[PDB]
């Protein structure tokens, strides 16, 4: 459980969080599709038939605390959804077509990111 | 507020504070008693007057009085942290017996009065530290090796494999084959020297048979090492014959399968629909996976064993020596970790069974 867990998967749509110093922080919706190469993200796609696909996205320059937190948060959100979510690891530049398909404008990357929690 | 992270290794305890990128305390898992006790390095400096025991054998606690001395040493001598004022994350070996988990929980809550604690499987912490929820972890430490398949965050118990062969066997095998050159390392202190020689000079051959031949044709295989007394020792094909035992345990008199075969067998135990994700995510963990050449060699050998349609990827993280500890440090730092730990109040009113 967690404030952002409470919000997760309630309506069809796309929810994107960024790992920020060992926490799961919602990404400003105006930035959806633009991923900081130095950061890691958790993405929940909800479809109404509710089916859940969880993706964790790892930037090429993200730190071990961020990629590790992203993987753990993914497990924990899956558990919160009673394990019904399918988990997907997404590596910068090698993302699944499904993941790229979530973004009308395609995937784009930006230099930098939030600092490591280490 | 700030949790402590303790990885209970057969060879070394790794301890530190949640949020650090590495354990700030690493010491041998040794207890020495006269002819009051001493732990870690202090015990090695007092060999003559102490009897040295290893309370963790092959990853399992077997001497609980000595293990309590190790934990006391961790909190009071290394960390200088009050255990009764910090939550504690402790690691355990894959397939740790129920009774051991319950006993460790009892000792933490009733001898050390920890306010909260959590027990995590070492291999799972390593997979997390690699940024993955699915994969197979090959964790080779000092006293035990395990292959642990993990799917969407959770190990698959029915497919875990234990392999007694690990780093201490390799140190002892190097002690043995060095007699071919005339060296007689046998004492406890000499074994520590040989361990260091192993770590500095050994490597894993891509093809063992070919390496034996190329090494025979010149002296380039030979490399030196300065002993503490100042004399120089030279080591040739022992450099890669020693870790070769990981792949051919017969070198040690053991009938066991090598690490390549064991990983393969562990993947086969999992249903065919998730094997691709394990083959593609073979994650190395622990000090005995630090040999140069291991990923390339393991990739070749598992590719030979596995169906030709599978994509073999062996991942060798540069920090993998402490990835178990790093995984525990990340996990116990998350905003969601508060809800995961067992409190002393919960324990006091439920019992050591609450750990499950
Ligand atoms: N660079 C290296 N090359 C080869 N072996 C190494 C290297 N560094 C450490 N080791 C060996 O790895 C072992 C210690 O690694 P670890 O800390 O993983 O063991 P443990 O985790 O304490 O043992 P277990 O995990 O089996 O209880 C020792 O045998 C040590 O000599
Ligand atoms: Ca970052
Ligand atoms: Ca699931
Ligand atoms: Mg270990």
């Amino acid at each position: 459980e967690h404030p952002e867990f409470l919000k997760a998967g309630k309506e069809p749509g796309l929810q994107i969080w960024r790992v920020e110093k060992f926490d799961l922080v919602p990404v400003p919706p105006n930035l959806y599709g633009d991923f900081f190469t130095g950061d890691a993200y958790v993405i929940l796609k909800t479809v109404q038939l509710l089916q859940y696909d969880l993706h964790y996205w790892l930037g090429n320059e993200c730190s071990q605390d961020e990629s590790g937190a992203a993987a753990i948060f993914t497990v924990q959100l899956d558990d919160y959804l009673n394990g019904r979510a399918v988990q997907h690891r997404e590596v910068q530049g090698f993302e699944s077509s499904t993941f790229s398909g979530y973004f009308k404008s395609g995937l784009k990357y930006k230099k930098g990111g939030v600092a490591s929690g280490f | 507020v700030q949790a402590l992270v303790v990885d209970n290794g057969s060879g070394n305890v790794k301890a530190g504070v949640a949020g650090d990128d590495a354990p700030r305390s690493v010491f041998p898992s040794i207890v020495g008693r006269p002819k009051d006790a001493f732990v870690g390095d202090e015990a090695q400096t007092k060999r003559g007057i102490l009897t040295l025991k290893y309370p963790i054998e092959h990853g399992i606690v077997t001497n609980w009085d000595d293990m309590e001395k190790i934990w006391h040493h961790t909190f009071y001598n290394e960390l200088r942290a009050a255990p009764e004022e910090h939550p504690v994350l402790l690691t355990e070996a894959p397939l740790n017996p129920k009774a051991n988990r319950e006993r460790m929980t009892q000792i933490m809550f009733e001898s050390f009065n920890v306010p909260a604690m959590y027990v995590a499987i070492q291999a799972v912490l390593s997979l997390y530290s690699s940024g993955r929820t699915t994969g197979i972890v090959l964790d080779s430490g000092d006293g035990v090796s395990h292959t642990v398949p993990i799917y969407e965050g959770y190990a698959l118990p029915h497919a875990i494999m234990r392999l007694d062969l690990a780093g201490r066997d390799l140190t002892e095998y190097l002690m043995k084959i060095l007699h071919e050159r005339g060296y007689g390392f046998s004492t406890s202190a000499e074994k520590e020297i040989v361990r260091d020689i192993k770590e500095k000079l050994c490597y894993i051959a891509l093809n063992f048979d070919e390496e034996m031949k190329t090494s025979e044709q010149s002296s380039d295989i030979e490399k030196s090492y300065e002993l503490p007394d100042g004399n120089i020792i030279t080591v040739g094909n022992e450099r890669f014959r020693c870790p070769e035992a990981l792949f051919q345990p017969s070198f040690l008199g053991k009938e066991a399968a090598g690490i390549h075969t064991t990983t393969f067998n562990s993947i086969k135990k999992c249903d065919v629909d998730i094997r691709k994700d394990l083959y593609g995510n073979i994650v190395l963990s622990g000090g005995t996976t630090m040999y140069e050449g291991i990923g390339e060699r393991l990739t070749r050998d598992i590719t030979t064993l596995a169906p030709s349609t599978m994509k073999i990827k062996v991942v060798a993280p540069p920090e993998r020596k402490y990835s178990v500890w790093i995984g525990g440090s990340i996990l116990s730092s998350l905003s969601t970790f508060q809800q995961m730990w067992i409190t002393k109040e919960e324990y006091d009113e439920s019992g050591p069974s609450i750990v499950h």
